[PDB]
C-alpha cells in the first residue's frame, strides 16, 4: 500500500535519520507535543526506537552549552524523552505511588497531619517542628519505595535511560549518571507526585493539606536526585541534612536503571504533519523526490 | 502593611528565578536549576507606601502545567516573563494570559509583560513587537536583564501599581 | 590513585574452566572520581589499560558489598554482577600494595 510513506525511518549511511531530523527543525514548536508522539510510536512499532533516541539525544547533547542545562527545558528531544517515560512507565508509576498515596490520604489525613514548613505561612495552632517531622516521614517512605523498585522497573524504560546514559557519556564522562536521574525525577516522577489526579494515579484530587505536602516533598526529592542542597528558600535548608544523606542512595538506583512490547499506531494520518510542512523540508540540506512522488499520488486530505 | 501577592509565570528558561533572586537576594544565579514552585517575601516602599511582596516563582516546564490552576486562583498580579532570544516563549505568554482570565473569570487581571535577557546581543523579539503585544493586552511592558539587574525593580514595582489601580 | 601496579588481567571462561589472561600485561589502578566537590563523596573504580596499546581492558565499579577473593599471593579475583574478574601479580608485595588500595577505597565509599 502507501505504507512506504511511513518509511520516514530511512537511515543514512554512516549516520542515521535524515527525514525525521529535517522534519524536526521544520515543524512548528506548537506541534512538538504531537510530533514527539508520532515518531516514538512509529519507530517503536518498527523496532527502531533506539536509533530514534540515539539521534535525538545526540543532537541535544551536542548543542548544549553545559551539562547542567541538558534536558531541563521543553525542547523536542526533551519532549520525546518525557513521552517515553509516560507510555512505558505510567503503569509502573501508578502501582508504585498509588499504595503510598492511599496511605497518606486514608489513615493519615485526620489528626491534622500538616506539612506546612514555611514559617511565614504557618498556622498559629500548628508547630513547625512537628510539621517538618511529617514532611521527612512522608518523604523517606516515598524515597525508599522508589529506590526499592529496581526490579519492577519496566525494561523499555530501562533501555531509554541506558541510551540517555550512553549519549551523555560521549561528551560528559564524569557523573553522566547525574543527568539520567535528574531528568527522570524532574520530568516523570515528581510531576506525578505533585499532581496525582491529573496523572491518573488517583481517582480524585487529594485533600489540600496533602497537596501542599506532596509539593514540598517533590522539591526535597528533586534536590536528592540533583545531588544538590537547598540554597534559595531558607525554609528548605532545615532539610539539607536529610537530603545530603540520601544523595548516593539515589545514584545506586540511577546506576542500576541506566545499565543493561507495544501495539501499533492508531489511524495515524501522518500526511497532515508531512504535507503542512512540505515547503522547507526540501530547501533544508536528496530523497525528497521519492516522497514528493508518493504524495503526488496520495492526495492530502 | 498591605500584602501584594505576586506570581511569576513564563516558559522554561526565560529567567523567572534569576529575576526573582535578583529582587530578593540581589545576585545573579548563573546556574540553570528548573523550579517546581518557590516562594519568597520582601518588604518594599513603592510610591510612598511600605508594603510586603508575596512572590511565587512557578514552573516553566510544561510537565508541571497542572499546578497553574492553583496559583492563578490565589495570585493577585502576574509577571509574564519571556526571553527576548526565544520566540516560542514570547508567544507562550498568550496561553498563560488566557488561563489567568479563565480562572479569575475576568478580563481585567493585573499583569505586566517582561522581556528578560536583554543583555544578549542576539535579539529574536525586538522592542516594537513586545510593545505592540502589550498594547494589545492593555498592560505595561518592561525590558529586564537579571544578569545586570536592569529593570528588575521596575518590573516588580510596575505590577503592584497595576494591582493598586485594579483595587480602586 | 589508591594503587598503581603492573599486572595481567584475567577472565574466567566457564566452558574453558579456570582463569585465562584477558593477551598483554597492563597497568591497573584504583581511584576515585568525586561527586561535585573534590574532597567529598565519590565513585570508586578498578581500571586496567594494556601497555601494548594504551586502551582499557577492564573497568569495574567498586561496591560496599564487594567480595575480594585473595586465593594465593600474586592472584586475586572478585565477582561483579554477572562476570568474574581477577588479576595475577608479578610479586606478592605488589599483590599486597594493590590490596591495600582496594581495602581503603571501600572504606571511603560512604
Ligand atoms: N545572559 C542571561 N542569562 C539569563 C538571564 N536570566 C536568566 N538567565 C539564564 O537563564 C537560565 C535559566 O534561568 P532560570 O531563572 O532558572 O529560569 P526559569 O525561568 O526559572 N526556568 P524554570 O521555569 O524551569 O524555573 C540560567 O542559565 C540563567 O543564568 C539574563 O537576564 N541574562
Ligand atoms: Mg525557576
Ligand atoms: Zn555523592
Amino acid at each position: 500500500f502507501e505504507r512506504l510513506v511511513e518509511l520516514v525511518t530511512m537511515m543514512g549511511d554512516q549516520g542515521e535519520l535524515p527525514i525525521a531530523m529535517a522534519l524536526a527543525n521544520v515543524v512548528p514548536c506548537s506541534q512538538w507535543d504531537e510530533l514527539a508522539r508520532v515518531l516514538v510510536t512509529l519507530f517503536d512499532s518498527r523496532h527502531l526506537l533506539y536509533q530514534l533516541l540515539w539521534n535525538m539525544f545526540s543532537k541535544e547533547v551536542e548543542l548544549a552549552d553545559s551539562m547542567q542545562t541538558l534536558f531541563r527545558g521543553n525542547s523536542l528531544a526533551s519532549k520525546i524523552m518525557t513521552f517515553c517515560f509516560k507510555v512505558y512507565g505510567a503503569t509502573y508509576l501508578q502501582k508504585l505511588l498509588d499504595p503510598l498515596l492511599r496511605i497518606v490520604i486514608t489513615s493519615s489525613d485526620w489528626q491534622h497531619v500538616s506539612f506546612e514548613v514555611d514559617p511565614t505561612r504557618l498556622e498559629p495552632s500548628e508547630s513547625l517542628e512537628e510539621n517538618q517531622r511529617n514532611l521527612l516521614q512522608m518523604t523517606e517512605k516515598f524515597f525508599h519505595a522508589i529506590i526499592s523498585s529496581s526490579s519492577e522497573f519496566p525494561p523499555q524504560l530501562r533501555s531509554v535511560c541506558h541510551c540517555l546514559y550512553q549519549v551523555v557519556s560521549q561528551r560528559f564522562p564524569q557523573n553522566s549518571i547525574g543527568a539520567v536521574g535528574s531528568a527522570m525525577f524532574l520530568r516523570f516522577i515528581n510531576p506525578a507526585i505533585v499532581s496525582p489526579y491529573e496523572a491518573g494515579i488517583l481517582d480524585k484530587k487529594p485533600p489540600p493539606r496533602i497537596e501542599r505536602g506532596l509539593k514540598l516533598m517533590s522539591k526535597i526529592l528533586q534536590s536528592i536526585a540533583n545531588h544538590v542542597l537547598f540554597t534559595k528558600e531558607e525554609h528548605m535548608r532545615p532539610f539539607n541534612d536529610f537530603v545530603k544523606s540520601n544523595f548516593d542512595a539515589a545514584r545506586r538506583f540511577f546506576l542500576d536503571i541506566a545499565s543493561d512490547f507495544i501495539s501499533d499506531g492508531n489511524v495515524l494520518a501522518l500526511h497532515r504533519l508531512l504535507w503542512n510542512n512540505q515547503e522547507k523540508i526540501g530547501q533544508y540540506l536528496r530523497p525528497f523526490d521519492k516522497m514528493a512522488t508518493l504524495l503526488a499520488y496520495l492526495g492530502p486530505p | 502593611m498591605t500584602e501584594y501577592k505576586l506570581v511569576v509565570v513564563g516558559a522554561g528558561g526565560v529567567g523567572k528565578s534569576a529575576l526573582t533572586i535578583q529582587l530578593i537576594q540581589n545576585h545573579f544565579v548563573d546556574e540553570y536549576d528548573p523550579t517546581i514552585e518557590d516562594s519568597y517575601r520582601k518588604q518594599v516602599v513603592i510610591d510612598g507606601e511600605t508594603c510586603l511582596l508575596d512572590i511565587l516563582d512557578t514552573a516553566g516546564l510544561e510537565e508541571y502545567s497542572a499546578m497553574r490552576d492553583q496559583y492563578m486562583r490565589t495570585g493577585e498580579g502576574f509577571l509574564c516573563v519571556f526571553a527576548i532570544n526565544n520566540t516560542k516563549s514570547f508567544e507562550d505568554i498568550h496561553h498563560y494570559r488566557e488561563q489567568i482570565k479563565r480562572v479569575k473569570d475576568s478580563e481585567d487581571v493585573p499583569m505586566v509583560l517582561v522581556g528578560n535577557k536583554c543583555d544578549l546581543p542576539s535579539r529574536t523579539v525586538d522592542t516594537k513587537q513586545a510593545q505592540d503585544l502589550a498594547r494589545s493586552y492593555g498592560i505595561p511592558f518592561i525590558e529586564t536583564s537579571a544578569k545586570t539587574r536592569q529593570g528588575v525593580d521596575d518590573a516588580f514595582y510596575t505590577l503592584v501599581r497595576e494591582i493598586r489601580k485594579h483595587k480602586e | 590513585s589508591y594503587a598503581r601496579v603492573r599486572a595481567v588481567v584475567m577472565t574466567r571462561d566457564d566452558s574453558s574452566g579456570g582463569w585465562l589472561p584477558l593477551s598483554g600485561l597492563s597497568s591497573v589502578t584504583v581511584f576515585k572520581v568525586p561527586h561535585q566537590e573534590e574532597n567529598g563523596c565519590a565513585d570508586f573504580f578498578i581500571r586496567g589499560e594494556r601497555l601494548r596499546d594504551k586502551m582499557v581492558v577492564l573497568e569495574c565499579m567498586l561496591k560496599k558489598d564487594l567480595i575480594y577473593n585473595k586465593v594465593t599471593p600474586t592472584f586475586h579475583h572478585w565477582k561483579i554482577d554477572d562476570k568474574k574478574f581477577g588479576l595475577t601479580f608479578q610479586s606478592p608485595a605488589d599483590a599486597r600494595a594493590f590490596d591495600r588500595g582496594i581495602r581503603r577505597a571501600i572504606e571511603d565509599i560512604s
